[PDB]
DNA sequence: TTAGAGAATTGGAGAGTGTGTTTTTTTTTTTTTTT
DNA sequence: CACACACTCTCCAATTCTCTAA
């Protein structure tokens, strides 16, 4: 009768297993830096974290349009800024 | 039925006149005339048809017999000019002329506009640039002598002594000038009431066979204006300025200039140095392109698996992937075929309006040399009288300008003052006193007046003609300053009433046209620098300008990098270049969309690598990734608050922009 | 590679390091050819010479 | 000006009407001009 | 004949929009 619906960003899959968790344990044991090194690398290298935790989060959509909605819902829907609020107060304990 | 008999009576006038092969003059000639214009007129505004006149061009009564007859008169004319019913042979021509210029009347088609006219507009759109195209080829196109002489026989007399009546003829024929010269192609309006098929329109190309896109440039038209010595004309009727010659002569002598650039005039075998230039630059981007291509055929089988995070076996195919990881992941990238969809949006003579950088129309070197003294020789001789002239009427019916008149002469002012200061830094052998006349109060405060008023309407057309003007008011602020108190009253009044206006802009037109956005980015550019030989406070007037919108709007235009020239990125990259230290703000920087960019800015697919941009941009980018990593370093949230929007909240507010 | 569980940055090293460093004098003695006495045509790097020759 | 309750439109899957094939010139007689 | 292709006919929920929301 009627098609399967796109999947979405919905809340919830913002926070699966491969996603928070993931980029936050991995951030101070996945991307190296070094000055020498060409800044296009780096860039690149820093860009692949991202562009791999969005291909096996949401393989539907595109770099670009993933971050485009990323940053939509972020500045429309006030759930994520309470959570980045949250995590902020949690690390003003330190 | 109605047609073809409207068709029959046009070739019956057609038979009627006469023709070649000297052309004959028939019998009750003046009579047809009379009668064609007649028809003309009564289909054209009383009854809204646009009808006769194609039947006139089909016939090709413009080119068989109407222009036979100026041509034929002309000779009569110099042989009574030099031999030193005159009334008779020369009443003929009025006629003639005055039937020319109304069929050369731009079309404009609106929504109370009725079926006919937008469904002849199409059909004669090319037929209007068969008649400029046949006009100016037709022997030198001295057509525009004989219509030059439609103006003397006036003007001859004492301006004291005009003529309530003969004042119509100069309107008359001053507005056949402006409207041969503003005959550009149409566009093709595509039937959208169906949805359009796998494929788009097959030819863009609004020509008739007889028209080639050679003949109709207005490099032809600039020819032909130089070849007729109609410069003499355009330069005498402006040295006599000191009412009904200055609204049309507004546009008669801008058209052709409306969109021209000024670059074009100084180059900074002549014409194949600039050839050998741009085959070395399309010879690099091509070897850029093969660096993808497989070193063999398509059909090779180079396939692949990523051992990605989680022991993941993702098949990605193509040998180019086995050279460079980030070639495999940017297959991954563009393999999937799934896109979003983005939103887009003249009614006045094409230009700035509606044109893109890289539309410089090509001019031939003799051409360009004698437009270059041309426009000089007419600011030497009434540039300031014929923008004084005007500025008492421009004081006057403010709500009664139609939307064309705003079009019309803000580009055309905005164009040369902004010509004028380009000549005098290039050479300093023009003075600033031939355009420091435009810094009257009352013109300041009307155009102004203009400026905001066409905000709250929505009309970003008639806004983007004041913008343009804006950019100059602080630009010549600054030349008069430096070269040298009447620069204060014209520069003082942005103090708080109009600071609003040039710090909205820039958040809300992000969403429009290319030249909207980059004619704010010009603005910022100018006021930061202005108000720099005196700091009303240098750090509070930025402080309006770091907004996120603000952000947004200046790198959606670091996205279109395949077009951006090398002062379109400076300019962009300079606003955030001199906040670095000056202002350091930042942590509103921290978006993917000035990252990504910036990697598409290194990668030798973007920038050159010869020229003089990416080096400063690439060590820049250097201490830029600097910044990121201490930066980021500090704060393990901020690995993903890099992506989110910035929050509202009061305490974070401080504690992640700023660093408590 | 796919479809064979073999890393592709090993592969390239073990043939970097063949490029350079070999000797036509390994080919010589993988045959088990008596005649390996000489020097230029064995020992010499041949395929850094094949290189020059490229380039 | 912000996070959130209301209208308004149209693209991506699917109902359906009509298509498009397979499909062939070998081998064997009979004639005709050169040989 | 019928299975597969190309495409006109036809249709609701996710995507955009502007009046009333905080």
């Amino acid at each position: 009768r009627k098609r399967r619906p796109q999947v979405k960003l919905t809340a919830e899959k913002l926070l699966s297993d491969k996603g928070l968790p993931y980029v936050l344990k991995n951030a101070h044991k996945r991307i190296r830096i070094s000055s020498k090194k060409n800044s296009y690398d780096n860039l690149s290298n820093i860009i692949q974290f991202y562009q791999l935790w969005a291909h096996e989060l949401f393989p539907k959509a595109k770099f670009k349009d993933f971050m485009k909605i990323c940053q939509t819902v972020g500045k429309t829907d006030p759930v994520l800024r309470e959570y980045r609020v949250s995590l902020f107060r949690d690390e003003m304990g330190m | 039925f109605s047609l073809t008999v409207l068709r029959a009576r046009i070739a019956l006038l057609a038979t009627a006149i006469g023709g070649p092969p000297p052309y004959k003059l028939g019998d009750d000639c003046l009579a047809c005339l009379k009668d064609l214009k007649r028809w003309f007129k009564l289909v054209d505004d009383q009854q809204k048809r646009w009808d006769v006149a194609m039947a006139v061009a089909e016939y090709r009564i413009l080119t068989d017999d109407l222009l036979p007859i100026l041509i034929d008169w002309e000779n009569k004319c110099s042989l009574a000019a030099k031999l030193a019913n005159k009334a008779y042979y020369d009443k003929i021509a009025l006629n003639c002329l005055q039937l020319l210029v109304l069929m050369t009347w731009p079309l404009i088609v609106t929504e109370q506009s009725s079926s006919n006219q937008i469904t002849l507009y199409g059909e004669l759109k090319k037929h209007q640039l068969v008649y400029k195209k046949t006009i100016l080829s037709m022997e030198s196109g001295k057509v525009l002598r004989a219509a030059i002489r439609l103006a003397l026989d006036v003007i001859k007399i004492d301006r004291l002594s005009r003529t309530p009546r003969d004042n119509m003829v100069l309107k008359l024929v001053l507005n056949f000038f402006r409207n041969v010269i503003a005959i550009e192609p149409g566009e093709f309006t595509i039937n959208t009431k169906k949805s359009m098929p796998k494929k788009g329109i097959t030819s863009i190309d609004t020509l008739p066979p007889n028209v080639s896109m050679d003949d109709i440039s207005l490099n032809t038209v600039i020819s032909s204006f130089h070849k007729n010595k109609v410069f003499g004309f355009l330069l005498t009727l402006t040295s006599s300025l000191s009412d009904f010659i200055n609204i049309p002569l507004l546009e008669i002598m801008f058209y052709f200039t409306k969109d021209v650039n000024q670059e074009l005039l100084f180059p900074r075998t002549s014409a194949g140095f600039e050839l050998s230039k741009l085959l070395q630059k399309e010879h690099q981007m091509r070897k850029n392109v093969i660096k993808h291509t497989s070193a063999r055929h398509s059909r090779f089988g180079g396939l692949l698996s990523i051992q990605t995070p989680d022991k993941t076996r993702l098949t990605v195919s193509g040998s180019q992937a086995l050279v460079d990881e980030k070639i495999a992941l940017q297959k991954l990238d563009d393999s999937k075929k799934w896109n979003k969809r983005i939103i887009k949006k003249e009614g006045l003579p094409n230009s700035l309006l509606n044109s893109q950088t890289g539309k410089a129309i090509f001019f031939t070197e003799s051409n360009g040399k004698h437009f270059k003294e041309f426009i000089n020789n007419f600011i030497d001789s009434g540039f300031n009288i014929l923008l004084h002239s005007v500025t008492n009427y421009f004081t006057t019916e403010q709500d009664r300008m139609v939307t064309l008149e705003q079009v019309e002469y803000l580009l055309f002012f905005a164009w040369f003052v902004k010509y004028q200061l380009l000549r005098s830094k290039i050479d300093n052998s023009a003075d600033i006193k031939q355009v420091s006349e435009a810094l009257k109060e009352v013109t300041f405060i009307l155009v102004s007046s203009l400026l905001r008023s066409a905000y709250d309407l929505k009309n970003w057309t008639v806004t983007h003609a004041g913008m343009i003007a804006f950019n100059e008011l602080l630009n010549l602020v600054s030349r008069t300053k430096a070269a040298q108190d009447i620069e204060f009253i014209v520069s003082r009044l942005f103090s708080d009433e109009r600071i609003q206006l040039l710090s909205n802009l820039p958040k809300i037109g992000s969403k429009y046209s290319l030249q909207f956005m980059k004619s704010c980015i010009e603005l910022t550019h100018s006021v930061l620098k202005v108000l720099e030989q005196y700091s009303v406070n240098f750090q509070k007037v930025q402080a309006n300008y770091m907004t996120e919108p603000v952000i947004e709007t200046y790198i959606n235009f670091l996205e279109r990098f395949r077009e951006l020239e090398d002062d379109s990125i400076k300019k962009v990259f300079s606003f955030f270049h001199r906040v670095f230290v000056q202002a350091k703000e930042q942590a509103l920087l921290f978006r993917f969309d000035l990252i990504i960019l910036l990697r598409e800015m290194l990668s030798p697919d973007g920038l050159d690598r010869m020229s003089r941009s990416r080096k400063y941009v690439s060590q820049f980018s250097d201490y830029f990734l600097a910044r990121l990593k201490k930066r980021l370093k500090k704060s393990p949230a901020w690995f993903v608050g890099l992506l989110f929007p910035p929050l509202h909240n009061s305490e974070v507010g401080f504690y992640q922009r700023y660093g408590e | 590679i796919w479809g064979t569980n073999v890393s592709i940055q090993e592969c390239t090293t073990n043939f970097r390091n063949f490029l350079m460093s070999f000797k036509y004098k390994f080919r010589k003695i993988l045959d088990e050819r008596e005649e390996f006495i000489n020097n230029t045509t064995d020992e010499e790097l041949y395929y850094i010479k094949q290189l020059n020759e490229m380039r």
